[PDB]
């Protein structure tokens, strides 16, 4: 696979609507389905479980804004590798019918989502439509889904990523960014558990 | 029950990660004194369990927060007999300073609170508060805060670090 010319940007930036993100867990009682760790920035999930994100702004921005998902490697060496699905999990017959097969994140539960290969960096993303927070709620909550294992050999085979989150207007200008370190795993509960345990070292 | 213990008392002793985790998010009140006066916190710290504790801090628990027994603090519950002793103590101690000073010096409100002086400050809970003056050494009980531009003590057990789970 071709690698990338250049590496998109995690900083954060809250811009002019002051965007940042909350987090959700999905753990259905016994079962640890998703959780998001804030002393290490990072979620820990299981393979194409829901993974809530919150969008958190002080303010509205204007109807046509757009909300752009991309993961890349955290790791300086990595960085100009493209993130895709391994062999297999590209191969597998998990398709919902939208998106690319290649594709490590997808959006459940949205109609207008859309996907991009980009043709000069060669990174995939993944956009939806801004919706403002339904009634009574004070956040837009978004539902990703990630395809493949952290330990996936040819694919992230064990190397970290970061999932990066932009905010953009209806041309693709930016408006905001964040972003936050991933993990896929068969037991999120029990790796962030045991990571914050060695960090505390 | 009989003993004031809730259902997060329980998953927190016996180490049942998944089930806090469950009832956190659900809203399950991380405050919740027992006949002892033991709180979540209370039973997470006396298993030394930094894990927990974390997930509770970050979830609106009161680090200063007194039993009704020996009157002592999570932190000073730790059991140093127990592995993990020192990890979960530093953490707790650290958590102690950080408040009044990371995120920008703001507190979380625990619980409702009507004034008794107007040297006061009076609050509901779940509002942001800022600390001005916290190392006052002639009130250790006590912070100099603001809420919505008004200036005045607050009672440093009423404060989270983090905000409760609504429901
Ligand atoms: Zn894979």
């Amino acid at each position: 696979w071709p690698l990338s010319s250049s590496v998109p940007s995690q900083k954060t930036y809250q811009g002019s609507y002051g965007f940042r993100l909350g987090f959700l867990h999905s753990g259905t009682a016994k079962s640890v389905t998703c959780t998001y760790s804030p002393a290490l920035n990072k979620m820990f999930c299981q393979l194409a479980k829901t993974c809530p994100v919150q969008l958190w702004v002080d303010s509205t921005p204007p109807p046509g804004t757009r909300v752009r998902a991309m993961a890349i490697y955290k790791q300086s060496q990595h960085m100009t590798e493209v993130v895709r699905r391994c062999p297999h999990h590209e191969r597998c017959s998990d398709s919902d019918g939208l998106a690319p097969p290649q594709h490590l994140i997808r959006v459940e539960g949205n109609l207008r989502v859309e996907y991009l290969d980009d043709r000069n960096t060669f990174r995939h993303s993944v956009v939806v439509p801004y919706e403002p927070p339904e009634v009574g709620s004070d956040c837009t909550t978004i539902h990703y889904n990630y395809m493949c294992n952290s330990s996936c050999m040819g694919g992230m085979n064990r190397r970290p990523i970061l999932t990066i989150i932009t905010l953009e207007d209806s041309s693709g200008n930016l408006l905001g960014r964040n972003s936050f370190e991933v993990r896929v795993c068969a037991c999120p509960g029990r790796d962030r558990r045991t990571e914050e345990e060695n960090l505390r070292k | 029950n009989e003993e004031g213990i809730t259902a997060l008392h329980n998953a927190i002793c016996g180490a049942n990660y998944s089930i806090v985790d469950f009832l956190i998010t659900a809203g399950a009140n991380v405050n919740s004194p027992d006949s002892h006066g033991w709180t979540p916190l209370h039973c997470a710290a006396s298993c030394n369990d930094t894990v927990i504790c974390m997930a509770l801090v970050q979830h609106g628990a009161a680090i200063f927060a007194t039993t009704l027994s020996d009157g002592a603090t999570a932190f000073e519950k730790c059991d140093p007999y127990r592995e993990g002793y020192a990890d979960c103590a530093t953490y707790l101690a650290d958590v102690e300073q950080s408040m009044g000073l990371m995120n920008s010096g703001a507190v979380y409100a625990l619980w409702d609170y009507s004034a008794e002086f107007g040297d006061e400050l009076s609050f509901r809970e779940g509002e942001s508060v800022t600390v001005l003056r916290r190392d006052g050494p002639e009130e250790t009980d006590w912070w100099w805060a603001a809420l919505h531009g008004q200036e005045g003590y607050v009672p440093r057990n009423y404060f989270g670090l983090f905000p409760r789970v609504k429901p």
